[PDB]
């Protein structure tokens, strides 16, 4: 804990699509919970994530 | 201007793919100057501060004027003798100097 | 690097702008740089501290 | 890959429409196999045959 | 819209 920087998070609206980045099945789950049709999840057959 | 917008748009972003495959940071440029402008704020304050503390005819008054390249010689007393002696003689004969006064016997 | 600079052109963005500022500043530096170090050199160091 | 999501974004398609249209008609697929399942359970293969 | 239809097919 550094008074001097002191950590806060920022509500902001994603304006872009980010790149999609690699997720467990329950965490993919839990965004898609979470975001609604605002987040797609999508299985890599590849590696079962 | 809607669709030369999102042309421009299309445009920007084909670029800035084409700089993230080719590494190249189009900020760096613009970071560096940022720095360099902080640099440059901490520089005059502190010559803000200097011209505060000794005013600006002190400042100004403390610039060097010494150079050695700069240095005028003045050693050919035997020409300037001869010289003084004609100015001497041609005034005495146009009668500059009619009499003997003390500027006749101090260029003597 | 080409299509870069073509896009570059048609966007009428000049990708060496914020160099030539820096160059420009940089330039600056040396200049208040050098002011400092004459009046360094002319109060010393105990004095100007 | 980049310029091909920067081109489907200018164009406005969606690519991933076709596989989220498929993974939620392959949830349908197993509701209604899971009925029929149900149904083949309760009155038997030879019955609904 | 000639021009952004050409602008959408050239894409």
């Amino acid at each position: 804990y550094n008074p001097e920087k002191k950590e806060m998070i920022q509500e902001v609206i994603v304006e872009e699509d980010l790149e999609p980045f690699e997720a467990s099945k329950e965490t993919a789950e839990q965004f898609k919970h979470q975001h609604g049709d605002k987040v797609d999840i999508f299985e890599i057959p590849e590696t079962g994530e | 201007e809607e669709i030369t917008k999102d042309h421009k748009v299309l445009a920007r972003q084909q670029l800035q793919v084409l700089a993230r495959y080719l590494k190249m940071d189009l900020d760096n440029g613009e970071r560096k100057f940022l720095k360099e402008k902080d640099t440059v704020a901490e520089l005059q304050a502190q010559l803000d501060y200097l011209n505060a503390e000794l005013g600006e005819f002190f400042v100004n008054g403390v610039a060097t004027s010494f150079s050695r390249k700069k240095a005028r010689t003045f050693d050919s007393s035997w020409n300037w003798a001869k010289q003084s002696l004609l100015s001497l003689y041609f005034e005495i004969i146009h009668g500059v100097l009619k009499n003997v006064d003390r500027e006749v016997v101090s260029e003597a």
